[PDB]
């Protein structure tokens, strides 16, 4: 399974 | 910007016999940036029909590739794999050998 | 922090408006809201860098959005209908994360949006005197300001005292009442009180002022009766201390 | 065993030809299973194994959503990691991102990670304790300052500790037949003269899984990285490994050299000579 | 991303205890927010779930059986007054794009140590004769209702602060153009009967 959350550097 | 160079690997599947249907895979990795341009030769001239693994890296972020064709080794019958990439001032040649 | 412009805006529908927003230095996440009356937030658009991120719940017959530069945004209503009436938000974030993490809003922009322009009124002010009774029972002196009459719900009631702006002793009614509960297009009012030592309502140098902001129309918006344009004013009325 | 989950994102931008391209794969232990790529076809999360298969539709829609989703933020990652080194819009630049979780052999969590690259270089890492970051240069403490200000870090350790884990484990129980066997490496040695007094011997091993595999070679007992030469372990591209590893001998010496190959599908190591 | 705050209104007590519930339904991943905006102030964070803090006196805990993120805090304090939202960043959405629910308005009436409640008469300061009735100095106990005249306006209750003096005050008026309204007759919802109505 993939993590969810969208991070952004 | 870094970059690094392709070692490469030409081999087969399976131990090589004369006249049996196999694999031959040619093992691009260590390299970076991605763009990399592989083929496999068949006495000299490029194969149609070739599938390559999805791009992949290792820890040190380089990225690796396995390209691969159905092919039966005669006796006679020269293979190797060509790549070329930003890192070598000409593309490169690495014939199969049946014992490396 | 967030920046917003304008603060209140009156239009008639079919017509157009348009919100500007400035985000802290910095911030790569942009949002704009719509909040309307008795209900939360709820997101229209959602940009990252200048990129959009999120168009969903955004009408885009009529709303439209832009952030061209990844630092501040204008949001465009083209036109506006009566269900547009709203405090439209806009908050910036970090970025790292988008929306999930730390927002932080603007002002807001409340907007008004009407059938006509004709129901327009600036408040009345007036100011009344403490009673003798309420002196001589508690010591203390309690003023009270009404603003009448005034349409639409665009009022800030301020107490002034010998020049300055005081804020202890005050109580200002949080909503406004209807002046006539039947109408949709019912005037208001609104009420506040400045309670003081029943000694310094006594001494006839103190000076005494309420001050209500009115926000109404514009200089451009079109005017025809023979009443005054109601525009954006201040409307005060004071009184002075007395023996 | 010990066993690992690993997801690998990959997104190159191309000025003047498009979106960046981004490609993801997701590994278990030494076997991919999934993979998407921006510029095929099928816009889906695709299996790269059989046991992955089983899922059911909702995984893949649930996944396929998701990919897409982390495939626009490092898009938007491209133009902003640009911004912070004021490179120029003309030249194609990478991202890379690494993430996963260890499991022991009880199949509890043993460590995770989470690192980000750009162009080939550590920009920053998920530290040990998965609880703050090692940052490289200055562009990288900025995404440092944002990530510590959003908490991302406790989200992190969130997922590594609990969904990762809980999920390779799904899949070591699925994928029990692939994922945990042991092929003992097939083992021969070949010889080839030189020159009328040197030789080379090659020790060989086919066919094993895991990848992990020890060939060192010893002259009459004594371990011997002299005049050796031992390639990278290579995929045989049916799912199991290949290697080699040569020394060459002055001929009429090769009954002193011995090759030993450990191995997890090896009881005992093996000890060959010519 | 539903997010519902069921209670649109809580009245509570100067140190009575606040639970402000908050239920939420996202078939994916969540963050949990709450956010508080003070009157006449801009809407702000209050407190994150990730960040297991307690701010202003305030903690919230996520039960996932639940799927409830209620916000408590044993002492209720005035300076807790204010419009509190609960928020929901669904991390399977573009952006961990955020959900508010509809908000809870939370009051927290003031203890009124002395009362004294009176009604005064005040009149105008310009024009004769406009004059308006002020209730004050109840206890806030005393909930001021409407008037069956709608011509009759009446505000509710609203508590100033003198705080050179530290004093509390509630306080509500009515006024009326209607020239024979008396003050007598303004406040006729349930007062204390020990109010205090000046002489004439």
């Amino acid at each position: 399974r993939l993590q969810s959350l969208q991070t952004y550097v | 910007m870094i970059q690094r160079t392709p070692k490469i690997q030409v081999y087969s599947r399976h131990p090589a016999e004369n006249g049996k249907s196999n694999f031959l895979n040619c093992y691009v990795s260590g390299f970076h940036p991605s763009d990399i341009e592989v083929d496999l030769l068949k006495n000299g001239e490029r194969i149609e029909k070739v599938e390559h693994s999805d791009l992949s890296f290792s820890k040190d972020w380089s990225f690796y590739l396995l390209y691969y064709t159905e092919f039966t080794p005669t006796e006679k019958d020269e293979y190797a794999c060509r790549v070329n990439h930003v890192t070598l001032s000409q593309p490169k040649i690495v014939k199969w050998d049946r014992d490396m | 922090g967030v920046a917003q412009s304008p603060r209140y805006k009156i239009i008639e529908k079919r017509q157009s408006v348009a919100f500007w927003c400035n985000p802290i230095s910095g911030h790569a996440t942009l949002y704009w809201y719509q909040q309307i009356l008795g209900q939360g937030p709820k997101l229209l658009i959602q940009f990252q860098n200048n990129g959009v991120v999120d168009d969903s719940q955004l009408p885009k017959d009529r709303f439209s959005a832009e952030r061209l530069k990844g630092v501040d945004s204008t949001l465009k209503i083209q036109p506006a209908k009566l269900e547009d009436s709203a405090v439209y938000l806009c908050a910036s974030s970090l970025g790292g994360a988008g929306g999930a993490d730390t927002q932080y809003f603007g002002p807001g922009t409340r907007l008004t949006v009407l059938e006509d322009l004709k129901n327009v009124f600036p408040p009345e002010v007036a100011v009344f005197e403490p009673s003798e009774a309420e002196i001589s029972h508690t010591q203390k002196a309690t003023l009270v300001c009404l603003a009448t009459g005034f349409y639409p719900d665009h009022v800030e009631l301020s107490w002034w005292v010998n020049g300055k702006e005081v804020h202890s002793g005050v109580c200002t009614d949080p909503q406004p009442l209807k002046e006539q509960p039947a109408l949709n297009d019912s005037r208001y009012a609104l009420s506040s009180r400045l309670r003081v030592s029943a000694t310094f309502w006594q001494n006839p140098r103190n000076h005494f002022r309420c001050q209500v902001q009115f926000y109404g129309l514009s200089e451009n918006d079109e005017w025809t009766q023979d009443r005054a344009k109601p525009v954006t004013q201040i409307v005060s009325a004071e009184a002075w201390g007395r023996a | 065993g010990s066993h690992s989950m690993r997801y690998f994102f990959t997104s190159v931008s191309r000025p003047g030809r498009g979106e960046p391209r981004f490609i993801a794969v997701g590994y278990v232990d030494d076997t991919q299973f999934v993979r998407f790529d921006s510029d095929a076809a099928s816009q889906r999360m695709e299996p790269r194994a059989p046991w992955i298969e089983q899922e059911g539709p909702e995984y893949w829609d649930g996944e396929t959503r998701k990919v897409k989703a982390h495939s626009q933020t490092h898009r938007v990652d491209l133009g902003t990691l640009r911004g912070y080194y004021n490179q120029s819009e003309a030249g194609s630049h990478t991202v890379q991102r690494m993430y996963g979780c260890d499991v022991g052999s009880d199949w509890r969590f043993l460590r995770g990670y989470h690192q980000y690259a750009y162009d080939g270089k550590d920009y920053i890492a998920l530290k040990e304790d998965l609880r703050s970051w090692t940052a490289a240069d200055m562009a990288a403490q900025t995404t440092k300052h944002k990530w510590e200000a959003a908490h991302v870090a406790e989200q992190l350790r969130a997922y590594l500790e609990g969904t990762c884990v809980e999920w390779l484990r799904r899949y070591l129980e699925n994928g029990k037949e692939t994922l945990q066997r042991t092929d003992a490496p097939k083992t021969h040695m070949t010889h080839h003269a030189v020159s009328d007094h040197e030789a080379t011997l090659r020790c060989w091993a086919l066919s094993f899984y895991p990848a992990e595999i020890t060939l060192t070679w010893q002259r009459d007992g004594e371990d011997q990285t002299q005049d050796t030469e031992l390639v990278e372990t290579r995929p045989a591209g049916d799912g199991t490994f290949q290697k080699w590893a040569a020394v060459v001998v002055p001929s009429g010496q090769e009954q002193r050299y011995t090759c030993h190959v450990q191995h997890e599908g090896l009881p005992k190591p093996l000890t060959l000579r010519w | 991303q539903r997010v519902t705050q069921p209670e649109k209104l809580l009245s509570v007590f100067k140190g009575a205890p606040v639970e402000l519930k908050c239920n939420y339904s996202y078939s994916g991943s969540p963050e949990l927010f709450w956010y508080v905006q003070y009157s006449r102030q801009r809407l702000q964070l209050l407190l994150r779930h990730i960040s297991r803090e307690s701010i202003k006196g305030f903690t919230a805990d996520l039960n996932k059986g639940e799927t409830s993120f209620h916000l408590k805090k044993p002492f209720a304090q005035e300076e807790d007054s204010a419009m509190y939202y609960c928020a929901l960043s669904g991390f399977n959405n573009a952006g961990n794009m955020l959900t508010f629910g509809g908000g809870t308005r939370l009051m927290v009436k003031p203890n009124i140590q002395n009362p004294d409640p009176a009604v005064y008469q005040l009149r105008d300061s310009k024009s004769s004769d406009k004059s308006v009735c002020l209730f004050t100095d109840f206890d806030s106990q005393t909930n001021v209702s409407q008037s069956k005249d709608s011509d009759v306006y009446i505000t509710d209750k609203c508590v100033l602060d003198m705080r050179s003096m530290d004093f509390k005050s509630n306080s509500a008026v009515a006024w009326s153009n209607k020239s024979d309204f008396a003050c007598a007759n303004a406040f006729n919802n349930s007062i204390i009967p020990e109010d205090t109505f000046f002489p004439s």
